[PDB]
């Protein structure tokens, strides 16, 4: 059937099923007078076509009240099923009517209380009008609002009335009680009949009130309406009831079978499972998944028809529409409980999925070129293709789809392999415009207007969706996907909530309206949903991708893949590192020594808190330099190359010195001592013979050689002039490591963040690094907690400059050949939002990861030429430290220098003594003793006196 | 004191273009916050007993400084009046048929206020437009014409929309555009969609004069049993008002006919699918 | 306990009616013969024995400390012309505080009625009232004018601008201001500090409810049409007044305490004026038979008392007191209108035409009222005096350093609250077990409960010793342990909306040794215990959830859906009763105010009566139709009715009838 007779199809069923019911219900009760009142209860109607006015020729009747029909055009909407609820809510309301009253309605909310006052008022073909009182209320407009219900005879509806806040609250009461005490004169004992209409005073004048107007204040009440309105308490609906003439209505044989399961199982849903922010199995979900049903019941019959013949199983599609909707937004550990839920309300039957064949052979030729793993099922990358699927399937209904999951899953590349499978599919190109929220300010977002000139001026997302909408460029042909990557929060999503919905159109503050093309997809890639306001999550659809959808071995494949293929010069360097891919190829497997490692770091202590794709990324950084040092070591002897015997000797031992820093570099030294130890009893690769020593304390040279660290430690002798001077670090045990960590962590120019105990000595580490290196020139930035992007923009501002367009916008130091570094003093300091987003943080996560970010002058994307972040920080715990967000983190590896040791504050301070006593040479026996003093002395200070009695007891090496 | 008989000597009012390439004063809490600093800053030195090295130098610019207070926040008023109903009157058409005489008395305060924006944009220095006579009073003479000008629109527009009452439910902008595009009947059916419940469109004649039936969101068309003609009735809350009563009349008689047609499917216990089809097809889902 | 082993009269003077006028000697004293003495040790020996008279012996103890007419001026009517004669300045306003539902402006009338004064009566809530009002107060001091505000509490920014200005001294001494308002927590502060405070409240009794509406009703609007009208309004009045006087035993009454003012009883005035004028026309003698009973009962049921009903239950009370009374039947001259009233006394309708007989009637019903005059069991005024009196002992302990104190009992708290709780048990063949992952649940998030209450307490000991520094949510926990006031913190699973914490960290004991019960079984057995666990339901975290889990076991153990599953109950005796295949044991369950012998529900009048072993069947629905031998008791969790856990089928006896339980209010209790 077309979808408009479908729909009079579908309202006729529901009305026939309701007279059904009355008559079935007369005949039982055996009534036989035409005025007893179990027949004067139901909703008649009469109509005399005689009467020459239009009003009144069409009479209503519920009880008493006599009704006349507001000829008004209803258009189609929708019609409710009348359950004995809606029967007793209809009575209820009539007679409050009657009486020249209001109706109130109080319940939970999802009851269906707003719609049932909207469907009494379309029943009688009143223009109902709906308020929602939570939010997006504009109060200066119920001034003339309600003087148009007065002179239109319209009525009103109120949506969670008591979620107005008091000051508000008040003065619609007082409007609302002015027109209720208006309208109770309608019905006067001695002024019945009224030849000069009763008046009420709402914008400081005098109106007249139709009597058709009603006005209803549904809850979840102000002493003002209390003698004037009606309550009835639509506490719970007949889910049952609703499910079997929903189900009768769309064509399902036994619906009462199916009705009085599938509410069951929508009763258990809110009870074995856990309970999420996006979970809704209300009455209004329940209606999506019975209309899919039945969309589905039909496409069978009509496939089976090219190939009446009702004989399909009824509850193997109302499972089907279930698990086509629930299961995308249930996370990993729900799903096998759903399946064991429909076991029980549904036993014997089971759930098939579609193959989408022709979509699961594109995903595997976007991935496997992308050096990504793909599978099909029980195997690796099952889990993943199927969450694309899922959200392919989200794409295919909705156009607000919002991938959530914890930071660490496949959100951004499922996306992306989508986009690319069905550019390849469909022949349809793909553009993604990744706006940040967060890091441009709301007005930077939209656009704003100067109250001086009201010139309007757009922001990146106006501009992008004008852009689309004006100018074609390929504009039904080319799938543009604003992916907004970042977190989800309601200052910036109040504009797009009428974007969201079904209206697909932006309404700017200067008033003119955008309407979204058919093939913009509005995305956000979120983390999770702590700061989302109820109405963006309902508005769409959503795929959860759990933690557990990828697994370590896909990590380990796309590495390996990326690896051999991936020249880390950007032909010899590719065979080196293929060679090394095969060296640590049966670590990189599943179980092993890297995932044994990773799974027992898991279980230690660290000062941030952990993430595997963090301590995943830094082993792969420093497996990247372990086949530079490769390419270096064969360029400086051209002759007699390292060959693949002596290849594996030196990466074994690196594959274990690489794990040892990357699992255990932010923790204590007895932690990094207790992964060693495990470390030992579980690896094949020959590690130190000496068992006194910890592995940490030793280097893997070039040789593939176990050289201790303190081999390389010399002993040096400052001038006078230059003891305890600014910039001058004495050689120890932990300057040779933690430099040669921040050296092989710079030559990827990847972003990393030194976090230790406040004077342990992070700032004199780095700056010992980078000015060594000729082209690192250091930039110096503060971060406090007022720092806001715009510090950023300043120093890009002051130290960079922008090409003109070589390929696109591209930031570039002033100088050429030299490399930014902007060091973060307390990078974690920035005060943490009120909605759990540090700006700036998430504003240099933008350019740590996308390599780039958008300007606000012209709305254009701007990358990266030359600059590198590095960070340093206190530990979280310390009061005023915020701890970094994971999606940032996982970005930044850490390295914890905490305070020297006893002896190595001695081999450090000594020195300084034997230069400062060259002023005195009759004192140089004595140098040994003051420091071996002084160092004591500080250890017996630090000892006691902590934080805990005063907050100002620092003792560090700075003292 | 110092710095006051200096900040003066050297201060621009930062002229911006208007989108009628017109000049306007832009800055305004330089022009405030300062001005009320320095008039406060000489308050208190003539107050306080140390004052005996300016005997007389601030009284001759305390009545400067209040010159200033009051020319510029009756200046920044009339700009903001003077822009709002700019655009008022240039973005919305038929606006110089309707209320006539509005048109014309805006368009000489529009000329004497560009004048006067030329004036100061000649010497744009405070000091400079202060020595021009005739400022002050021609500009509450400005403010009273465009807070009367104002108040009149705005009588206006509650007259309108007393006269169908469903305009009530849309701003003031939007009744404005209602209004004003009365040739451009192509605009008004963005706003139907507020003013009832489910028409969307009026599906006009060929040459979009004569309003043939109405519409809704998924499709359905209601032809009127009367067309309405726009061209007898020019007013726009005329016909509209005729709109609606039409579609009540058409709905009314659909109706009866309806519940004729239906009352042969009822009485019959045999019913054949093609005519009860037939019949669902004919007829709107709420009938 | 060796003093009560003697004295075979203790057991009659526990059994007295008013065991406080004579109360045997308990104390162990021989010198003290003071009265104050005996009066404390015998409120003590009354706090022990028979906690309902309470309230008796405080009274009596007042008596023997200050007089035998000391509260004795409280019972008189107040006659507000001397207070406002001689001590209220014109300055002080005088606040006539009324409860919702009651005015008080009929005082002041018949005030102004005896002084012959002229009050300039003003309504508030208008705009133009605030106005007129100031204009009132403007013209009045200057001539000492009554002004009597009606309603004032509407308005509090103008109720604040009128204390604030009344500071102005004013002329006149005559001058004296009557602000009306109702008991509303909105009112500014400042005007009831600086004016004098007058509560009314309406006396309780269905007797003076009677009165009060028969009052409120015109009379013109009573006499005409029909006479069977007056029988009518008659039956409303009994109705309503009954419907407001169980209100007051909440708990055992109507569980919510629902607003039925005077709206209520207007909306049914006019229903049945209506229909009795569409019914009847004329004015003829319509005969009972005639009477539109069922739209007067659905009505009334549904659209104007039954729109404030919030549970299905007091929805089923509400139909049963319509229907027992709003009949034909009712306009005989035999029918009661409270059967085994006093023991088994009745209440016969006046045989009357006219509201002068019926209001004859109502005025000479008994002083006397049980509270079987509403079908309440007469134990409810037990109930309700208990509850008043811990409510008083509670209002003076909040009436009365404190580290030392709060240290000890908070190393009392950790003594006895067990020591944390294991979940060592996931097996993948009990995954499948619905009731396994139930209680994994269950352990799982009580365990972490347990390690939260644990940290905070332990906390809280080592401030209190001094070697901690407390932080804002300890300092908070502090401020709610040091008033008895339950921590939000600390609340995971429903509790009585006010609670001790004592009584909170026992009953947490108590579930916590539960809990260790059940992980000791499941540590021994993966699916045989855990079916054969007699698990005490009041204890449950989510006991509904529990109900949930076994009948998902019940439908996984067979091949039947969950949907073909009722519940069918059987109470046993001995506690070593053996369990079938479906059959679930619980324990704790409490029967009010009935008692079962074999499985057949009895009335009795002792409530809280124990339920041992009460075994839950799941059995295979036929879907047939209940029998009329059988009722629907409501099995709540607390002592207050708030939530429901399910519904339970009982077999009754062969001579109750299942009206007058759902009209004594009959429930099962888990605590
Ligand atoms: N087959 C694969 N599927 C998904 N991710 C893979 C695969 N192979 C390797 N990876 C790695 O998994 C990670 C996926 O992270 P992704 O880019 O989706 O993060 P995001 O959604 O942008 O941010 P966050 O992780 O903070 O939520 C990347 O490091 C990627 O290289
Ligand atoms: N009797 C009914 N038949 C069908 N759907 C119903 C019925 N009652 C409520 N609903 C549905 O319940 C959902 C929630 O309605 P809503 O007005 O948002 O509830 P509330 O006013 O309680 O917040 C809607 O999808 C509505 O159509
Ligand atoms: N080799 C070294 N190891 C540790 N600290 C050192 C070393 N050499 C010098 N120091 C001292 O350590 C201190 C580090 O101070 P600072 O850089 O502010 O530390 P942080 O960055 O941890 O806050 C300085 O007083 C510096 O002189």
């Amino acid at each position: 059937q077309p979808p408009l007779r479908r729909r009079k199809l579908e309202h006729l069923i529901t009305e026939l099923v309701h007279q059904r019911d009355v008559t079935r219900s007369l005949i039982k009760s055996k009534i036989d007078n035409a005025k007893s009142f179990e027949w004067l209860s139901q909703m008649r109607f009469y109509f005399d076509p005689k009467q020459t006015d239009v009003l009144q020729q069409l009479s209503i009747q519920m009880a008493n009240a006599k009704f006349n029909y507001g000829f008004e055009y209803l258009g189609v909407q929708d019609k409710l099923v009348q359950t004995p609820l809606t029967d007793r809510c209809y009575l209820t309301m009539t007679q409050a009517l009657e009486a020249r009253l209001g109706g109130s309605p109080f319940g939970p909310a999802g009851t269906g209380k707003t719609e049932s006052v909207k469907a009494l008022g379309h029943q009688l073909g009143r223009f109902v009008l709906v308020f929602n009182c939570d939010e997006t209320f504009d109060f200066q407009a119920m001034g003339r609002i309600f003087v148009g219900l007065c002179q239109v005879g319209a009525w009103g509806c109120f949506d969670e009335f008591n979620r107005l806040e008091e000051r508000m609250l008040s003065a619609v009461s007082q409007q609302v009680q002015c027109i209720q005490e208006a309208l109770r004169e309608h019905s006067n004992p001695n002024y019945d009949k009224t030849s000069a209409p009763i008046t009420c005073e709402l914008l400081n004048k005098q109106v007249k009130v139709s009597p058709d107007m009603a006005i209803f204040i549904t809850m979840n009440l102000p002493d003002n309406l209390k003698k004037l309105f009606r309550s009835l308490a639509m506490t719970k609906p007949d889910r049952q009831l609703i499910a079997q003439v929903m189900l009768y209505s769309q064509g399902f044989r036994t619906a009462e079978v199916l009705a009085n399961k599938i509410v069951p199982f929508f009763k258990l849903c809110d009870e074995q499972l856990s309970s999420q922010s996006h979970y809704d199995f209300g009455l209004r979900a329940l209606k999506s998944v019975l209309v899919s049903a039945g969309n589905v019941k039909r496409e069978r019959i009509q496939k089976i028809k090219r190939e009446i013949a009702e004989n399909l199983p009824e509850q193997e599609i109302l499972i089907q529409s279930v698990c086509e909707t629930m299961v995308p937004k249930l996370v990993a550990e729900d799903i096998p409980l759903l399946f064991s839920l429909l076991s029980d309300v549904f036993p014997g039957v089971q759930y098939h999925r579609g193959e989408m064949t022709a979509l699961r052979e594109e995903l595997k030729k976007v991935c496997q070129e992308m050096y990504l793993t793909y599978g099909d099922g029980e195997e690796v990358g099952g889990m993943w293709v199927e969450k694309v699927l899922q959200l392919y399937q989200i794409t295919q209904i909705n156009h607000g789809l919002m991938m959530v999951g914890p930071s660490g899953s496949g959100k951004s590349m499922a996306w992306r392999v989508l986009l690319k499978a069905l550019e390849r599919l469909e022949g349809v190109e793909g553009v993604a415009h990744i706006i940040d929220p967060k890091a441009i300010s709301k007005d930077h977002l939209y656009g704003t207007l100067d109250p001086n000139t009201r010139e309007w001026t757009d922001g990146l997302f106006t501009h992008v969706l004008r852009k689309i909408i004006d100018s074609v460029r390929g504009e039904l042909q080319k799938r543009q996907w604003i992916v907004f990557d970042g977190d989800v929060d309601p200052e910036w999503v109040e504009n797009l909530n009428s974007v969201l919905d079904d209206n697909k159109l932006l309404t700017l503050p200067n008033g003119e309206r955008l309407s979204l093309p058919p093939n913009v997809r509005i995305m956000f890639e979120v983390q999770d949903l702590k700061y989302a306001t109820l109405a963006t999550v309902s508005r769409c659809g959503m795929v959860w991708f759990s933690e557990d959808v990828l697994s370590t071995d896909m990590i380990f494949n796309n590495f390996l893949a990326r690896l051999r293929s991936i020249p880390l010069d950007d032909s010899p360097m590719l065979q080196i590192q293929r060679d090394a891919a095969t060296i640590m190829q049966p670590y990189f497997t599943s179980n092993g020594l890297v995932t044994k490692a990773l799974e027992h770091a898991f279980q230690l202590e660290h000062i941030m808190d952990l993430t595997r794709l963090r301590c995943l990324g830094s082993l792969f950084s420093m497996l990247h330099q372990a086949c530079r040092n490769v390419a270096q070591y064969n360029a400086n002897h051209p002759d007699f190359p390292m060959q693949i015997e002596q290849l594996e000797r030196y990466i074994q031992r690196y594959l274990v010195y690489a794990i040892l820093w990357s699992l255990s570099g932010d923790s204590r030294l007895k932690m990094r001592a207790e992964l060693g130890e495990y470390i030992r009893r579980i690896t094949t690769v020959p590690l130190p013979t000496a068992p006194n020593i910890p592995i940490i304390d030793y280097e893997v040279s070039i040789s593939g050689e176990w050289s201790p660290w303190q081999a390389k430690v010399p002993q040096i002798e400052v001038e006078t002039h230059k003891v305890a001077a600014p910039d001058v670090v004495v050689p120890t045990l932990d300057t040779v490591r933690h430099e040669a960590l921040l050296y092989t962590w710079l030559a990827e120019h990847k972003p990393l963040v030194l976090c230790g105990p406040p004077g342990s000595g992070k700032t004199m580490t780095l700056f010992s690094a980078l000015r060594a290196l000729p082209d690192m020139e250091v930039v110096g930035l503060n971060f406090s907690s007022a720092t806001t992007p715009e510090l950023l923009l300043k120093t890009f501002d002051h130290y960079c400059e922008y090409r003109r367009t070589p390929n696109g916008v591209v930031l570039a130091p002033v100088q050429l050949g030299k490399w930014l570094v902007l060091f973060c003093d307390e990078i974690n300091l920035p005060d943490m939002d009120k909605y759990g987003t540090q700006r700036v943080i998430s504003f240099i996560r933008q350019m740590v990861e996308h390599g780039g970010f958008y300007r606000t002058s012209d709305q254009t994307w701007v990358k990266l030429e030359r600059i590198q972040f590095v960070g340093a920080c206190n530990p979280p715990t310390d009061p005023g430290r915020k701890p970094l967000s994971h999606r940032f983190l996982r970005h930044v590896p850490v390295v914890y220098v905490d305070y020297p040791g006893p002896a190595s504050l001695t081999q450090i301070y000594g020195t300084f003594n034997r230069a400062m006593l060259r002023l005195i040479p009759s004192l140089r026996t004595y140098a040994e003793p003051l420091t071996a003093a002084m160092v004591e002395f500080y250890t017996m200070s630090q000892e006691r006196f902590t934080q805990d009695t005063q907050p100002h007891y620092i003792y560090s090496p700075r003292e | 004191l110092k710095q006051i008989r200096e900040v003066w000597n050297t201060y621009e009012l930062d002229l911006v273009n208007y989108q009628n390439k017109c000049r306007l004063i832009r800055g305004w809490d330089d022009l405030f916050n300062k001005v009320k600093e320095h008039i406060n800053s000489v308050s208190a030195m003539k107050l306080s007993p140390y004052y005996k090295v300016f005997e007389e130098d601030a009284l001759s610019w305390e009545d400067k400084l209040n010159r200033i207070m009051a020319l510029f926040d009756v200046w920044i008023d009339v700009q903001r009046r003077w822009v709002y109903l700019e655009g008022i009157f240039t973005g919305s058409a038929d606006i110089k048929h309707l209320l006539p005489v509005e048109t014309q008395r805006f368009q000489s305060i529009s000329t004497e206020f560009l004048a006067l924006m030329k004036k100061v944009s000649k010497s744009p220095l405070v000091m400079d437009v202060l020595n021009i006579q005739g400022v002050q009073r021609s500009l509450e003479r400005l403010a009273d014409l465009l807070g009367k000008i104002q108040k009149a629109l705005g009588e206006y527009l509650e007259r309108e929309r007393s006269s169908f009452p469903r305009f009530y439910f849309v701003g003031d902008e939007d009744l404005l555009e209602i209004i004003g595009n009365s040739k451009n009947v192509a605009k008004l059916q963005k706003h139907f969609k507020k003013m009832f419940a489910g028409v969307s469109s009026i599906i006009l004649n060929e040459d979009n004069s004569v309003v043939l039936g109405i519409s809704s969101r998924e499709g359905e068309e209601v032809m009127f049993k009367t067309p309405v003609s726009i061209t007898e009735h020019p007013k726009i809350n005329e016909w509209l008002t005729l709109v609606e009563k039409e579609m009540r009349v058409t709905l009314a008689k659909l109706l009866a006919e309806s519940v004729t047609e239906v009352e042969i499917f009822g009485k019959a216990t045999s019913i054949d699918p093609n005519t009860y089809i037939t019949w669902i097809d004919k007829y709107q889902a709420q009938l | 306990i060796a003093k009560v082993q003697a004295d075979e009269q203790f057991g009659i003077w526990l059994d007295s009616s008013s065991p406080e006028q004579t109360v045997p000697y308990l104390w162990s004293e021989e010198t003290p013969a003071t009265p104050i003495g005996q009066a404390i040790h015998r409120l003590l020996l009354i706090q022990a024995f028979r906690p309902d008279r309470l309230l008796a012996m405080a009274h009596m103890f007042v008596s023997t400390n200050l007089g035998e007419s000391f509260m004795s001026i409280m019972e008189q009517p107040l006659d507000l012309t001397h207070i406002v004669g001689t001590e209220v300045k014109p300055n002080t306003p005088v606040l006539m505080c009324s409860v919702p539902g009651y005015d008080a402006s009929g005082h002041v009338e018949d005030l102004a009625a005896e002084q012959n004064t002229q009050i300039t009566s003003i309504a508030i809530g208008s705009a133009e009232g605030f106005n007129q009002a100031d204009k009132a107060i403007n013209t009045a001091v200057k001539s000492g004018r009554w002004v009597m505000l009606k309603n004032v509490h509407l308005a509090p920014g103008w109720l604040m601008q009128l204390e604030k200005k009344l500071h102005s001294l004013q002329p006149h001494a005559c001058f004296r201001l009557f602000l009306t308002m109702e008991i509303n927590p909105k009112v500014p502060v400042n005007l009831l500090r600086a004016g004098r405070i007058f509560v009314f409240e309406p006396p309780p009794g269905v007797k003076a409810n009677m009165l009060r509406t028969f009052s409120s009703i015109p009379v013109s609007r009573i006499c005409k049409s029909p006479n069977e009208r007056a029988r009518l309004y008659f039956l409303l009045a009994w109705f309503h007044a009954i419907i407001q006087e169980r209100l007051r035993y909440a708990p055992l009454g109507w569980s919510k305490k629902y607003e039925f003012g005077e709206s209520d009883l207007r909306s049914a005035c006019d229903t049945v004026d209506t229909w009795l004028d569409d019914t009847a026309k004329g004015r003829q003698n319509i005969s009972p038979d005639k009477i539109p009973w069922s739209a007067l009962k659905t009505l009334m049921a549904q659209s104007i008392y039954g729109g404030r009903v919030d549970n299905e239950f007091d929805q089923r009370l509400l139909n049963t007191f319509l229907e027992r009374l709003f009949t034909t039947r009712s306009f005989d001259s035999e029918f009661k209108l409270a059967c085994k009233v006093d023991g088994h006394k009745d209440i016969q309708m006046p045989d009357g035409i006219r509201r002068e007989e019926f209001v004859q009637w109502v005025e000479l019903l008994p002083d006397t009222q049980t509270p079987s005059w509403l079908g309440l069991p007469n134990n409810a005024e037990r109930v309700l005096l208990t509850t008043q009196g811990v409510d008083m002992i509670s209002k003076m302990l909040k009436m009365q350093a404190w580290m030392r104190t709060l240290h000890t009992t908070a190393s009392n708290w950790l003594h006895l609250i067990p020591q944390t709780l294991s979940h060592l048990k996931r097996t993948v063949e009990n995954i499948k077990d619905p009731l396994f992952r139930f209680f994994e649940r269950e352990v799982k998030m009580g365990a972490k409960l347990l390690q939260d209450v644990r940290q905070d307490l332990a906390d809280v000991v080592q401030v209190c010793e001094g070697k901690k520094k407390q932080t804002n949510y300890l300092r908070t926990l502090i401020n709610e342990l040091v008033k008895g006031i339950l921590p939000r913190s600390w609340s995971h699973y429903t509790v009585p909306a006010g609670m001790t914490v004592i009584q909170w960290v026992s009953d947490f004991s108590e579930r916590i040794k539960q809990l260790q019960n059940i992980s000791l079984a499941a540590a021994s057995g993966g699916a045989k215990e855990l079916k054969n666990i007699h698990v005490c339901l009041g204890g449950l975290f989510v006991p509904e959830a529990y109900i949930t889990a076994t009948r998902q076991y019940v439908a996984q153990a067979n091949s039947w859906s969950l949907e073909e599953l009722c519940l069918e109950v059987n109470v046993t005796t001995s506690q070593g009763a053996t369990l079938d295949a479906c059959s679930f044991g619980v324990t704790g369950l409490k029967l009010q105010g009935a008692t079962c012998n074999n499985n057949k529900l009895s009335l009795s009048n002792a409530i809280s009566t124990a339920l041992p072993l009460t075994q839950l069947r799941w059995v295979k629905q036929t879907n047939t139709e209940k029998k009329a031998s059988v009722v629907t008791l409501p099995v709540y969790l607390n002592f207050t009715r708030a939530d429901l856990i399910f519904t339970v089928d009982f077999e009754i006896a062969t001579k109750e009838d299942p009206r007058s339980f759902y009209e004594r209010g009959v429930a099962v209790l888990c605590t």
